[PDB]
């Protein structure tokens, strides 16, 4: 009913999950918890070792004349479950299986990135690109022992983060722009209705423009951009339109102009796009295009992995855009945090 | 949140029909569109689905391949296109709606559209006529609703009008009775007034 | 060093050093008589 | 996968506790909702994900989930409760919905009163024999009519539950041709209501 | 060399021993043997000319898959873009040098024009090979980069610095070694042109190099390695590192002729082995042609 397993062979080393996504507050991620009952008289000697790791896999998608290990660990951490305070859920798992249920956890630290996926291009191979968690758990003397999936079960986790409580000010910019009179030229007032959108959710814009000029502005351009903040071994920014809006509207040499555009981001207009930012897959299946990653007031540090924000751009080709920023998220569920059975088309 | 639906009617076997539900309060992009079967006197069937976000179509085995589900997102509206319309395909058919990424069930439900295919012409009702009891029956109607009155509707509590039944030549045929004291025979008159503005036709017996 | 320039020198110094051998055969030639 | 509800209709009455029934071919999760919908009327939503209560729903309606079986509990009843309700899962793209479960009005049980009424003039003018059996008011659905005739070709119907005496009305019609008709001289139609204590025969001769 | 103009002149001053070529007149030399390199060269060009033929085909070819196909536009896709245009601009110029050169005021104009063509795209070619070997490493190593300022950068460093110092190597010649024909060479004016080609050949050998142990060692192991190394090698030019820095040599040495015989051959095919290699065979390229452990579950608890 509630809780999810896995087992790995003859091991019985079955782990138990009671979520498979753990939401991230700013400043304090949710503890992994689970149990993992095994047969002692299997494992003898060997201890039963539980790691969590975050790896962000690089460009394999690229690079493929060199398929190889195109990863690195983000953040680790180890348990030995087999020679803390046992949750609620740990503690009935404990009491329904008995002697052989021997729990973990892990305190997954703040400022690590969310589970983002890099979406394939055509002739997609491989697991994924981009950030992904996953707990394993094995037998082994060592923790250094060569494992052979013998008797290994590994279970993909996602760490996720939900709109705040709280909308901030609506995103309110504005850009000055003068040329050859320079009387009282342009200047582009734009707002957005709302700072923080649901997926799925239209996103408004209201723009204002003051042609006094002798050159008039031809278009109004509107587009919604997912600036992916990349950062492993050398830090990047790449720049995804994820929603684009053309508007042949034209700004008489006057003095006011006045239009509301809306836009709604989705991925079905954006498969095509290899690289662009997707939350994180449970396993091989599709998720909508990635949230914003919240950031604490402390420091945007260089922080590894993908962080993902979005802006909308308002451009008047006379050119003088500005863009105003927003925050794309899911609301809190205020239920399970999983999927709740999207339906497979078995 | 309403689901208003259009484009219910009678055609025959093998023609095409087109069912517009017009969405308002909710995001195409945002919600899941579905269709639902409910033939007289049986349960429900799920025979299409689309997901704007994901542009997904899925469709049932007896309804892949014949029908099309779209969604105009500028109007915010959902087309289901029907083709080959079969005799079984009879049923009343369901807008609904749920979350595009938690399912969470399907939320809000349209008012059905009436979807009936049947070889039969629109044939004018035949009335013949039947504590003590009395009534009429109304024998040899295709379409389906039908106005009985007795007395002008004067005789309203003992009055019991049957569901309609079908016929091996696609009509229909109800039975209309009261209930009335044996005693009141011969000095109080009974008549049946049918009125069936499908086919225009009104009838006293 | 690069394969295709020195070629190309090494066939323009041939076609010259061919052009005046043939020079000088044709005077040595007509010295004879 | 096939979903069955093993009650197909269901009686109580106000105030009692009716559980819901249903069993899945195979598991499928806790992705299960339960519908409800008035006669005429577009099904509502009650639970998702076999334990989740629908917002606006009244709080008597709870969920339950048993490995491949789901119970849906109306805890005490309401006069709004007497509906049809039907399962649902959609953990796969080929949704299953239950064959439904009827709420029936339960009280005292009343015996029909019989009646068969032979063909008119104008029907037999017409080429066409139709005589009709009315059982009028009595509260059991599962009274059966059977025609005697000097069978198979009959027609049923029942009205639904009364508003105030909630009881059932059944009428059946045998048709035959006019030849038919007139071959045969002694018709009748027989009921075995379950609240009669014999099976009750009325009986009438073409002339 | 001494030209016709040489031994006139020494002539016109006046077996003689002012004579370069040193019965009366018993000053024959061997010139049997010497009227044979003809034919050695004339093998070198047709190995050279079938070689580049085919080359040109297939890299057009490649080239016109990868534009068409906009799916498959990217920055890896452009950079092979570019490295394709310059093998086939090399390989047209080379034609075009030797029809004007070989027959088959503007006296000098003429031939220099296509003597600064030829060696203008072979240094770019030889700069792009390296600048496709420089994109590996950076992506290998240096991953997740910008990539707009890092592709134009390799552009501007692919197609100017080639032009930067055969700007240099021509303005000095015509300034100061203008010699008729510029097909001739004059002192060491040829290595300006060529110490930057040997530069880049050996930068692109030690970025291979590099590649290679890394991809070693991240690692029957030894068999992955074949595959990866034996893919790399025509994209780096390693074939270009077994005869840099060797000495021009005579013309019929047998040093000369292992080198030009292989070398030749190799860099004309050069071109059809990287279109062969990383466009028609390669990942998403053939799947646009053609379409033109247990079960994890839920328990209670």
């Amino acid at each position: 009913t509630r809780v999810f397993k896995k087992a790995s062979c003859n091991g019985k080393l079955t782990v138990y999950l009671g979520k498979r996504d753990f939401v991230d507050h700013i400043d304090l991620v949710d503890p992994v918890d689970g149990v993992v009952l095994v047969d002692p008289e299997y494992l003898k000697e060997r201890r039963v070792y539980v790691t969590l790791t975050c790896a962000f896999r690089y460009g394999r998608e690229d690079l493929d004349v060199l398929g190889l290990t195109f990863r690195k660990d983000l953040f680790c951490a180890n348990v030995q479950s087999f020679p803390k305070p046992l949750t609620r859920l740990q503690e009935r798992l404990i009491k329904k299986l008995g002697e052989h249920a021997y729990p973990f956890t892990f305190e997954i630290p703040p400022n690590l990135p969310c589970s983002v996926t890099l979406q394939p291009g055509p002739e997609d191979t491989g697991k994924a690109c981009g950030v992904d968690y996953e707990v394993k758990a094995f037998c082994a003397e060592n923790l250094e022992e060569k494992i052979h999936k013998r008797n290994s079960v590994r279970l993909v986790i996602r760490k996720v983060q939900y709109a705040p409580e709280r909308p901030g000010p609506q995103p309110t910019a504005e850009t000055t722009r003068q040329f050859l009179m320079s009387d009282k030229p342009l200047h582009l007032e734009a707002s957005l209705d709302k700072e923080i959108y649901y997926h799925g959710e239209p996103i408004s814009v209201n723009v204002h423009v003051t042609n006094n000029t002798n050159k008039t502005v031809k278009k109004i351009k509107i587009s919604v951009r997912q600036y992916a903040d990349i950062c492993l071994f050398n830090t990047a920014q790449y720049k995804c339109p994820v929603a684009m809006e053309e508007a042949d509207d034209t700004v008489a040499p006057s003095s006011t102009f006045c239009k509301v555009y809306t836009l709604t981001p989705f991925l079905c207009n954006n498969r095509e796009k290899r690289g662009l930012a997707l939350d994180g897959k449970l396993k091989h299946e599709d998720t909508n295009l990635a949230s914003s990653t919240l950031l604490r007031e402390g420091a945007n540090r260089e922080i590894l992995g993908i962080i993902v924000s979005y802006k909308v751009k308002v451009k008047l080709v006379v050119d003088v855009a500005v863009e105003l920023p927003f925050t794309l998220m899911h609301p809190k569920p205020k239920e399970e945090p999983p999927h709740r059975e999207v339906p497979e088309n078995e | 949140v309403q689901l208003v639906e259009s484009g219910g009617g009678l055609v025959q076997p093998g023609g095409s029909l087109r069912l517009s539900c017009a969405a308002s309060g909710f995001n195409v992009y945002s919600s899941s569109i579905h269709w639902v079967r409910q033939a007289p006197g049986k349960g429900l069937e799920w025979v299409a689905s689309i997901s704007s976000y994901y542009c997904y179509t899925y469709y049932a085995d007896s309804v892949k391949g014949r029908f099309t589900i779209s969604a105009d997102t500028s109007k915010n509206t959902a087309y289901l296109q029907m083709n080959s319309l079969r005799a079984e395909d009879t049923a009343v058919y369901y807008c609904a709606r749920s979350r595009q990424f938690w399912y969470s069930g399907l939320d809000y439900w349209g008012q059905g559209t009436l979807v009936t295919v049947s070889s039969a012409s629109t044939k004018g009702p035949s009335v013949f006529p039947l504590t003590a009891a009395l009534g009429c029956l109304v024998k040899d109607y295709f379409p389906e609703p039908v106005t009985v009155s007795w007395n002008s509707g004067a005789l309203t509590s003992g009055v019991h009008t049957f569901p309609a039944v079908l016929q091996s030549s696609g009509l229909y045929s109800l039975s209309s009775v009261v209930t009335v004291p044996s005693s009141s025979l011969g000095t109080q008159t009974y008549i049946c007034n049918v009125n069936h503005k499908p086919s225009n036709t009104k009838v006293d017996k | 060093a690069v394969a295709e320039i020195q070629l190309m020198h090494q066939r323009a110094k041939w076609i010259q050093d061919a052009r005046r051998r043939a020079f000088l055969h044709k005077l040595i030639a007509e010295i004879h008589t | 996968i096939q979903m069955t509800q093993s009650p197909s209709s269901l009686s109580a009455s106000v105030g009692d506790r009716v559980t819901i029934t249903c069993r899945a071919s195979q598991s499928v999760s806790s992705a299960v909702a339960w519908y409800q919908q008035k006669p005429g009327k577009a099904p509502k939503l009650l639970i998702y994900s076999a334990s989740s209560l629908y917002s606006g729903v009244p709080s008597r309606f709870s969920g339950s989930r048993s490995g491949t079986d789901f119970t849906l509990t109306i805890s005490s009843l309401q006069p709004e409760d007497f509906a049809t309700y039907y399962c649902q899962q959609y953990k796969y793209v080929p949704v299953t919905f239950g064959q439904g479960t009827k709420v029936e009005i339960k009280r005292t049980v009343a015996a029909p009163s019989v009646f068969i009424f032979p063909p008119s003039d104008s029907q037999l003018k017409s080429g066409t024999a139709s005589v009709v059996c009315l059982l009028n008011n009595f509260y059991p659905r599962e009274a059966k009519v059977q025609w005697k005739v000097d069978s198979g070709n009959s027609q049923e119907s029942v009205t639904e539950q009364d508003s105030k005496d909630s009881t059932y009305s059944l009428s059946s019609t045998l048709t035959l041709s006019k030849a038919d008709y007139e071959k045969h001289k002694v018709y009748a139609c027989e009921v075995t209501h379950q609240g009669l204590s014999s099976p009750v025969t009325k009986s009438f001769n073409r002339g | 060399v001494m030209t016709k103009e040489e031994q006139i002149f020494l002539l016109h001053r006046a077996c003689p021993d002012y004579i370069y070529d040193f019965n009366y007149s018993e000053c024959v030399k061997f010139l049997t043997n010497e009227t044979r390199e003809r034919e050695v060269f004339d093998r070198l060009g047709m190995i050279y000319t079938v070689g580049y033929s085919v080359s040109l085909a297939s890299l057009t070819v490649a080239v016109l898959i990868l534009a068409y196909f906009r799916r498959l536009h990217c920055t890896r896709n452009y950079i092979h873009m570019h490295l394709f245009l310059s093998f086939m601009l090399r390989a047209v110029s080379i034609f075009v040098k030797d029809a004007v050169l070989y027959s088959g005021a503007a006296g000098y104009a003429g031939c220099r024009v296509a003597v600064t063509f030829f060696l203008y795209f072979l240094a770019t070619n030889y700069y792009w090979i390296l600048v496709e070997g420089l994109y590996l490493h950076s992506l290998i190593f240096m991953a997740f980069f910008s990539e707009k300022k890092y592709l134009w950068g390799f552009t501007v460093f692919g197609w100017g610095l080639p032009a930067v110092f055969v700007a240099v190597w021509v303005s000095v010649r015509a300034t100061l070694a203008n010699t008729g024909c510029w097909d001739l060479s004059s002192g060491n004016k040829k290595w300006i042109i060529q110490v930057p080609i040997l530069a880049s050949i050996v930068l692109n050998f030690i970025l291979f190099i590099n590649i290679v142990r890394v991809l070693a060692t991240k690692l029957q192991q030894y068999r992955k390695l074949l595959k990866s190394t034996l893919v790399l090698m025509p994209l780096f030019g390693v074939h270009y590192i077994v005869f840099m820095a060797t000495p021009y040599t005579e013309v019929s040495g047998t040093l000369w002729q292992v080198q030009m015989h292989y070398e030749m051959l190799f860099n004309s095919f050069q071109g059809f082995f990287v279109a062969i290699i990383y466009c028609f065979c390669n990942g998403e390229v053939q799947a646009e042609i053609k379409k033109s452990v247990s079960h994890t579950s839920v328990t209670n608890g």
